[PDB]
């Protein structure tokens, strides 16, 4: 259970399935606003397999139940997300996340 | 009377209608003599940056005239505070363009007034210790025959084009680069040994206007009598003695975000509150969230908050508890005013004051300083040096935004369309939250 | 290396977090509001991203007792909603904003700030509500029982490529719901021009003009002349005067030709009025016979001094 916001609509008919590519382009940030991530800022559409566990697990499954040209603010929780470990430099202990995900081509 | 089409007062409406009203009193005056009986009846400061401070040399530019009323135009030293007004200490060297008189530590009359599309120029020696005037190319001079105007200064660390405007007036300074628009250069300047400030920049200097909105600093000590003594429970003691104390608004610095409290100690008219991160309202009066809901037909629509600026009034030890949510405590009395409403926010510890007495307030079941710093079991409190007592002063200056936007605007459906982003580049200092480029 | 990484780096707490954000620019129509008030908005323009960052467009109105508008350098990241000062709305995704906190109002669309939409916001005049709607839509308005002082007016913001269009007549659409659009409080003398919400630039590359602070509704302030009571030589005096007074309301209207009726009817030649000054009452003859005294009072109470001289008749 990830809040999903939508923002956007897109088409909703068409959505990605298990076993293709997700072009994203993303925006992440703490919940005190900071920004941390961003794919608008280098530049390149990020890509990434569902179901082969690269992305971690609110991201995948925030972009499961999305469509193409809808775009979504992700509220993951920290357990589904980097825990209380988190991340030695860019993200601290046990901090819920706010992406900012859009879709805009899948495989 | 309900859609009245003329709800508006004296100032605007159609009275030539009511000149029929006006006149009917006009010609029964007549009635009267014909009888015998006769009747018979702020202050805004600007300046370039202080980098361009230069301290030697010859060097001249020029103000514009435009409207009535304040036009003051001079050099000062890099030291000039915008929180006072112009002039009144040695710091200023400038020129009062209306009043026929010039400012420096006091008044003393020079050349005349202005008019109005004037060319004012001003021009400065550095090397050596004169400073002359003039005005629409005619030179001002003195009550004692003398152009040389401001002499007999000090050379310190240079001195800046400085201006004050008033309360409608309209300015027009130039720093060069614009020779096409030197007006009077071609007869005093070139001709007499001075220079413009064209002769070597590539850039648009900025300027450093006064701030309207009063943000804090920390307490100096600089005032007659404000003096913050820090002591070791581990109050913070006062002294603020003078001819005019009317209101200072005083916070602490750190906030906390979203199980402690915290106790001050006054004799007697006095406020405590908290201030959240936004707080520039200068008023020495009682002032100002308050947002419904709305749960997709309405039905309910009660509310958010409470907190936007906290309200309280031998020993009064009044005590704003926290979490959670926000509580008072006076004197032991758990009295009303429950602003017990903050989603995610930060706040400032908080008073706002007058002065009557000396040594008149303190600051600080456990107690606080833990819920600040990032070690928190910390049940015995500690005071630290980064603990801050600051006082909400009102003008300090701000940079002027070279470039704005390239906006157009239109009137048939009133378009207005920029196509030119822009970017800052703000850093924000986290824990006295306030963005900064 | 790593220790300082996994310590000091993280918390974003004792450092100065940086940052880069787009310039934002407010525009309003010169209108101001000391019943309930509607302007409106269409939004011909969309640029979700035009940045490597995300764009912006807020629509709502303000006050003018505070807040100089300073552009992003001075509260937070600058622009509309972001003071006490300023209740803003409008979004991809509508949540809303008052004083940098933003609030997550609802409608069933979720509606862009596309090319193709119309805001419809309201105020209201004698009461501290506002409330919006998208299409037509209610997005459940929200704003109630914030301060009343100064002066309300739309102020609209944004930092896009975005082109808008002011519909404040040049009407195209806009429901009527309550009773008041802006095209009303333009009425008598002022006219339609758009700033830049106060204005501290001239963006000229010679010399910006600079400027001074400002200098400042239906309910005036009259003047008072009861309490100067007169003396009873001068009010047989002055109603010596208004005997040859109540007779110009005649010479004005003898030329008009509505006579003598015991009814009152002035669109059909019916006066009971003709009948000169104190020997009418103060029934039909009241609009001259009591219109004399209280400005005659202020006559010689008004310092226009007129003593006791010459002959009133």
């Amino acid at each position: 259970g990830v809040e999903i916001e939508t923002i956007s609509p897109g088409d909703g008919r068409t959505f990605p399935k298990k076993g293709q590519t997700c072009v994203v382009h993303y925006t992440g940030m703490l919940q005190n606003g900071k920004k941390f991530d961003s794919s608008r800022d280098r530049n390149k559409p990020f890509k990434f397999r569902i179901g082969k566990q690269e992305v971690i697990k609110g991201f995948e499954e925030g972009a499961a139940q999305m469509s193409l040209g809808q775009r979504a603010k992700l509220t993951c929780t920290p357990d589904v997300a980097y825990g209380a470990t988190g991340h030695p430099g860019v993200i601290p202990p046990n901090a819920t996340l706010i992406f900012d995900v859009e879709l805009l081509n899948l495989e | 009377q309900r859609r009245n089409p003329r709800l508006v007062p004296y100032a605007l409406l159609d009275d030539r209608t009511k000149k029929s009203n006006k006149d009917s009193l006009r010609e029964a005056v007549r009635t009267l003599l014909g009888y015998g009986y006769n009747l018979e009846a702020r202050f805004r400061i600007f300046r370039a940056e202080k980098t361009y401070a230069v301290k030697a040399g010859r060097w001249y530019f020029e103000f514009e005239a435009v409207t009535a009323g304040d036009m003051r135009v001079g050099w000062s030293r890099p030291g000039c505070q915008p929180d006072q007004e112009l002039g009144s200490d040695e710091r200023a060297f400038a020129f009062d363009g209306f009043k026929a008189q010039r400012w420096h530590q006091g008044n003393e009359h020079y050349g005349r007034s202005w008019q109005a599309g004037d060319v004012v120029g001003c021009m400065v020696d550095m090397t050596e210790h004169t400073m002359m005037f003039t005005l629409n190319g005619e030179i001002l001079l003195d009550d004692s025959g003398s152009e040389l105007a401001f002499k007999d200064f000090d050379v310190g660390d240079g001195f800046i084009p400085v201006c004050s405007l008033g309360v409608a007036q309209v300015g027009r300074m130039n720093f060069g680069k614009d020779v096409s628009t030197l007006k009077y250069f071609t007869i005093c300047g070139l001709q007499e040994g001075y220079e413009p400030f064209a002769v070597n920049t590539n850039r648009d200097i900025t300027m450093w206007l006064s701030k309207r909105l009063p943000q804090f600093l920390q307490v100096p000590s600089s005032h007659e009598h404000i003096e913050v003594t820090r002591i070791d429970v581990t109050q913070k003691s006062f002294g603020s003695q003078n001819s005019s104390t009317d209101i200072m608004f005083y916070r602490l610095s750190m906030p906390i975000e979203c199980t402690y409290y915290y106790s001050v100690r006054i004799f007697p008219n006095v406020w405590v509150g908290w201030i959240t991160s936004d707080f520039h309202q200068y008023d020495t009066a009682f002032d100002l969230v308050t947002v419904t809901l709305g749960d997709e037909k309405g039905k309910v629509h009660e509310s958010i908050k409470r907190s936007n600026y906290m309200v309280c009034a031998n020993n009064g030890l009044e005590i704003g508890c926290v979490v959670g949510l926000l509580t008072f405590t006076a004197n032991g009395k758990d009295l009303s005013t429950y602003y017990q409403v903050e989603p995610s926010t930060k706040l400032f510890p908080a008073v706002f004051a007058q002065a009557t007495s000396p040594n008149v307030f303190q600051f600080e079941a456990g107690l606080f300083k833990s819920e600040h710093k990032n070690p928190v079991p910390q049940c015995p409190p500690r005071l630290h040096v980064q603990f801050l007592s600051h006082v909400l002063w009102s003008r300090m200056p701000n940079q002027f935004l070279k470039v704005d936007v390239s906006r157009i605007s239109e009137r048939q459906g009133w378009l207005v369309q920029c196509l030119e982003p822009l970017q800052f580049m703000s850093l924000h200092i986290p824990e006295e939250n306030r963005s900064v480029d | 290396q790593h220790l300082i990484c996994d310590n000091l780096l993280p918390g974003r707490d004792l450092l100065l977090q940086t940052r880069l954000v787009n310039h934002v620019s407010s525009m309003r129509p010169n209108i101001f509001l000391g019943k309930k008030w509607y302007y409106e908005l269409m939004v011909d323009h969309t640029e979700p991203f035009v940045t490597a960052e995300a764009t912006h467009l807020r629509v709502g109105w303000a006050s003018t007792e505070g807040y100089s508008p300073y552009p992003g350098g001075g509260e937070e990241w600058g622009g509309n909603g972001v003071g006490d000062d300023l209740f803003s709305y409008g979004f991809d995704g509508l949540h809303l904003w008052s004083g940098c906190i933003a609030r997550t109002v609802s409608s069933p669309n979720q509606h862009l700030l596309r090319t193709d939409d119309v805001i419809s916001c309201c105020l209201d005049l004698s009461a501290p509500s506002i409330s919006f709607r998208i299409n037509g839509q209610p997005v459940q308005g929200m704003f109630e029982n914030f301060n009343i002082d100064g002066l309300f007016f739309p102020v609209v913001s944004f930092s896009a490529g975005i082109k808008v269009r002011f519909l404040l007549g040049e009407f195209k659409f806009l429901p009527p719901p309550g009773y008041a659009p802006c095209y009303e409080a333009v009425l008598p003398k002022e006219k339609l021009k758009v700033e830049h919400s106060r204005e501290y630039k001239q963006e000229r590359t010679y010399t910006r003009d600079l400027l001074g602070p400002t200098v400042s509704a239906f309910t005036p302030i009259p003047v008072d002349t009861s309490q100067i009571v007169l003396p009873p030589h001068l009010e047989r005096i002055r109603e010596k005067l208004a005997e040859n007074i109540h007779e110009l309301w005649v010479m004005n209207k003898i030329e008009l030709g509505w006579q003598y009726g015991p009814v009152r009817d002035d669109n059909k030649r019916q006066h009971p009025c003709l009948v000169e000054f104190s020997k009418l009452p103060e029934q039909e003859r009241n609009y001259n016979l009591q219109m004399s005294l209280e400005t005659l009072k202020t006559l010689l109470a008004l310092g226009c001094h007129v003593g006791i001289s010459d002959e009133h008749a």
